[PDB]
RNA sequence: AGUCUC
RNA sequence: AGUCUC
């Protein structure tokens, strides 16, 4: 008659399992007033006060397991017309140290994902809290001061008639959490860098608007008399010279009723803007479609003779500039029935094949992004 | 695997208060917080500190966690108007992992040169993460690495400049956010 | 990019489902004070009450799954040292209306458990809240009225240095619900009664304190000019004469340390306490180790010539009265160091090959049970 | 119950100490399956279901759901004395500082702690406490990190 | 394995005595047990010593029999006042297995560097037991391992601290029985 | 029967 | 690479 405590599974040490529903741990409600701006921070908080909103159903599950497995992943949703648009992200670091920066560039580091809600309606994305290993858990998420920031990159096209509400879903996913490390000299390949190169804006017109983005992107990201710096493009400015295919991600952060064809290519600094056959280098014409906002550039290593520096003196001119540039530029006109601008957002994804050579003395600060 | 020979980075530069005064009390104090980036004073007069940001600088700042080597190189260059007969001046030079006065020194240094000295030595980081550590982080109760020097007669053993250097297993993981690095002149 | 909400798992229907950790729903602490009595309620609730204390694993999924298939399984836990002992009892029944009786005989039909501190210090029992089918659900519970009354059916033999907590564990079982219906003019085999017969008390002597229980077990249980009455009990009730293989379960409910010999067997009514050879008939003699409670006996229906009215006039005499008994006396004597009678609860568990000959128009009232 | 092991016992002004743990105290973060054997100090007759799990220093005494982390319930048998709980290391996350600064408040003690707490009641009817005392036999597979400098004095011992 | 660069840990601090009276006598000594833990001193005057309760220090007076390598490394810093042109002391640093003046020497060294100097050199135990040794036992007449230093000039060689570092095959067995080792501050 | 125990 | 989509 006597039951056995000892023999009751009450020390179960097993990570959380099972459907979506019963995996999900939280939910957060993100305002975007209609006159929101762009730099605008949505909300910058503590990862584990995101994860934390709200009684379902694994949600003591996520407070009271030691070691959870499972990758942490969102389902962010809202959606708007298409003739307006806004570019939100939603990005991910390890910790924090005082006030420190919300921009684009400092954020997008780590795990971190920009959309359009005017073309992409429901956003997934998961990550490993824990880049040193395979498991992570609240405990270890507050102590550590994982962070994440939900900013508007770019602003409304087009205001919307009342105030918008993004809904981000929490779930401990089925994935295993993975580690991605880096060894400082010795690189791994591909090398994942995650570099904001900037945001180019082409007002409507048939003006050219050739943009120039320096290939020397050592020594982090320029600011007033400062620089803004993350991770992974510190550990690329330790090397003196560097090459590699090099792989960007274009992003459409306007909206879809904003039409135009850009142009890329690369080239050096001294080229005039109205230099006729830029057109003649080897390059690439982008056109969105109506729901398309994202887009790949892959430029081969053979657009490349030979290694550059990976850091350049910041007051170099165009014209005394020695490295190589990503041009971008107007093929046809930016046009459009409603105002606004054509804003694209470059990010340099990952470098494959890279090869490096030598240490960086380092050089004293660097060039604004744009 | 990149390399190459005899190229260190620098990191700070500590200058001795030209307003030390000597009657208050003969030594000063400061410690450099070689993983946070930090530079901790005296209230013993207005010292000239500068952390550098070269490459090594600012990759440390930002990097979360962190594991293996690095080499540490102190150059003292002092006051050369002394002349080597009236020199009268040491600085006690030690290694912790806290600035708490509660932790136990890992090592310890005394140097009294006359007008100049080098001090190298490798440093390592170890964490509970995996093998990971991240700057004085309250998780494991994870600490840092601290130079901390005692200048008896600041004088005349008036600047420190410290360097470190990288090495082939160095690892890191993870971004720290933090605020824009202020670029000097 | 752009995730499909449509695909997502979001409407899993499945029952919960795991390890007792992951399967535990809630917690209740009862009271239990030194000076308890015995008769008295300790905690009378909405089962659904008590299924809702603490935010535990399965608790959210208790509270958001429309049905669930395993059992409600109940740990009860709280140790006693052997000089002293309480009968404790937990029941479930269906439903309630009105200030119902709390007696140990109208409450024990359904699922109920007594147990022994001083015996017994951990104690397990599973249930179906839903009778009819094989699934239930928290909104079922509560609006249903479904029933639990954890009462003190013998008080503290001796009473403890301080007050008393009795903790049970509530969890969703692995084992399904499996329906329990009583056709009236139809009983299964065996039929389930779960009649309670009475608290017998041997005071410390060498009396032999002879007990009568009547088999006439129709009509329910009597009280001050009225009857206790529970649905086993009443179905049987509906037939007039009756016979079975009558199984009893018998409870040491004092402290370990009173010690008696009990004896038991068939007899009528009309026998002198005195009868020298009471033991001549055929009997069953039971002694209880110090840490065992509980003793099952099991009465073969060839002790019985002929059925006998299920129900008699409550005003019968012992001489006349023609229907068998359940005696019970004692052997040797109740002996102890410290005070206090020895008691022992008898219940009615189960009757097989039941046999039971017409319907009954009722007879009004009914006798006192010990 | 602190697991942050290093550096002895905490006395008055002084600290215990004794071989294995001075040899623990040499390393600076560690891990592994900890084995811990508990022992009825008391009479058998003194009853209490004692229930133990791995959580953090700041939770409050009155947390409700602390059975809701992976937990073990120990009862003593009248002439049992002794137990023998194991936790796995998947009920820690990261190896942990062998020694603490011995003022750190629970608040901000960052290392895993073994609870005890009764999971019912102590009941008798002689008068006593019921006292267990719990020793950390063997640690398994154990992995340790880096060198410790020391950190001066420890926390006293129940 | 276990192992981290540059972590030593502090064993002892002896302060040489601030009224020693150098018209009695020019010099003073002390000795330090490296394997016991004690330190010896003069009645030249009030000497300040300390032996700190680091890990390796708690370690070495708590393990009953040991075996294999440590490393040791002495710091002097002295009186930072004196011009370097002034200096006129030195220190004999002297390794016996014992106290007693009837046991030979199993190394020395002068060390007479100006303001601060440094010492670094490994010991070795081994024991009769399985190459095992315990604390000056009377068992097979067992020995340690003393540092003892004469100072000359006590005024200027001032301040001497021990760091001892263990070696990867550092082995113990047993435990010694020792009172609470008084805490600090 | 069930529950429980094993 | 990862994430995502399919």
């Amino acid at each position: 008659m006597e039951t056995n405590l000892f023999k009751l599974s009450l020390d179960d040490v097993e990570t959380p399992k099972g459907s979506m529903l019963d995996l999900k741990i939280s939910q957060s409600k993100i305002a975007l007033p209609k006159n929101t701006v762009g730099g605008t921070i949505l909300r910058s908080d503590l990862l584990a006060n995101f994860l934390t909103e709200g009684n379902f159903r694994a949600s003591v599950d996520l407070q009271r397991t030691h070691r959870i497995k499972g990758m942490i992943k969102m389902v962010a949703t809202v959606g708007i017309p298409e003739n307006t648009g806004i570019a939100l992200a939603c990005a991910m670091n390890s910790s924090i140290r005082g006030r420190a920066s919300s921009d684009i560039y400092t954020i997008c580091s780590q795990d971190c994902e920009l959309w359009n809600p005017a073309c992409t309606k429901a956003m997934t994305m998961s990550f490993n809290p824990n880049p040193c290993s395979d498991a992570w858990s609240l405990e270890f998420l507050k102590r550590t001061g994982f962070h994440c920031d939900i900013i508007c990159v770019t602003g409304w096209t087009a205001t919307p008639m009342q105030d918008v509400q993004v809904t981000i879903d929490w779930f401990i996913s089925s994935q295993e959490c993975v580690p991605r490390t880096y060894c400082v000299l010795n690189p791994q390949n591909p090398f994942v860098l995650n570099r904001w190169m900037g945001k180019l804006t082409f007002p409507q017109g048939t003006s050219r608007s050739v943009k120039r983005m320096p290939l020397s992107i050592g020594g982090g990201a320029g600011a007033k008399s400062a620089i803004l710096m993350n991770m992974p493009n510190a550990v690329l400015s330790m090397w003196r010279y560097f090459v590699g295919d090099l792989v960007f991600e274009v992003s459409k952060m306007t909206s879809p009723y904003i039409k135009c064809t850009v142009s890329f290519f690369i080239a050096f600094g001294n080229l005039a803007d109205d230099t006729i056959n830029f057109e003649a280098f080897p390059h690439k014409l982008v056109q969105f479609g109506e729901i398309q906002e994202k887009v790949v550039l892959k430029f081969s290593q053979e657009e490349f003779l030979t290694a550059w520096s990976t850091q350049v003196r910041p007051a170099t001119t165009l014209l005394a500039d020695g490295c190589p540039y990503l041009y971008a530029m107007v093929h046809d006109s930016s046009v459009s029935t409603i105002p606004g601008d054509f804003v694209i957002g470059v990010k340099l994804t990952i470098i494959e094949n890279m090869c490096a050579y030598g240490l960086n003395p380092g050089i004293s600060g660097s060039r604004l992004l744009g | 695997s990149i390399s190459q020979q005899t190229v260190w980075n620098q990191m700070a530069t500590v200058r001795t208060p030209l307003n030390f005064d000597s009657s208050k009390q003969s030594f000063c104090q400061f410690s450099v917080d070689l993983l946070g980036g930090g530079i901790s004073v005296d209230k013993t007069g207005d010292w000239i500190t500068l952390v550098q940001n070269s490459p090594i600088s600012n990759l440390l700042r930002v990097a979360a966690w962190k594991k293996g080597c690095l080499m540490v190189k102190v150059v003292m260059s002092g006051n050369a108007a002394v002349k080597r007969s009236d020199w009268a001046s040491l600085v006690q030079v030690f290694l912790t992992n806290s600035n708490s006065t509660e932790h136990f020194d890992a090592c310890r240094w005394t140097k009294s040169e006359p007008h100049s000295w080098e001090l190298i030595f490798p440093i390592e980081v170890c964490g509970p993460n995996n093998g990971f550590e991240m700057w004085s982080s309250e998780w494991a109760n994870q600490t840092s690495w601290h130079l901390s020097f005692l200048v008896d007669n600041p004088k005349q053993s008036t600047t420190f400049d410290v360097l470190l250097g990288i090495s082939q297993n160095f690892e890191i993981a993870g971004n720290t956010l933090m605020p824009a690095f202020s670029v000097p002149q």
